[PDB]
């Protein structure tokens, strides 16, 4: 191919690659999600334990 | 690779789900 | 047939891994954000 990154089989690797960056970007979204929330369950249980 | 589970696990394990 | 052909079958493949993983990490999150409200009200409840 000389159409370079606008060949059929570049722009079907490219897009590829896209959307597997958009999948991976939401998994580490995700990680941090959680561990922020993990953050807060346990001050939470801590307060739980303390009143109950 | 997929190792991520374990952590998952861990996390669910954390706030009371069991296997 | 040709590398670039190969260069896609790897791709596709990353990307059903990919999804199946992000489906276990949203899974996960919605069980641990049922748990957190939970306690929450059982905070409610004891406070």
């Amino acid at each position: 191919s000389t159409m370079a990154l606008l060949s059929q089989e570049n722009t079907q690797i490219r897009d590829l690659q896209q959307e597997n960056r958009e999948l991976w970007i939401s998994l580490e979204e995700h990680q941090d999600a959680l561990e922020l929330i993990m953050s807060k369950y346990r001050k939470q249980m801590l307060q739980l334990m303390v009143a109950k | 690779w997929k190792q991520g589970r374990q952590l998952l696990r861990q996390y669910l394990q954390e706030v009371g789900y069991t296997d």
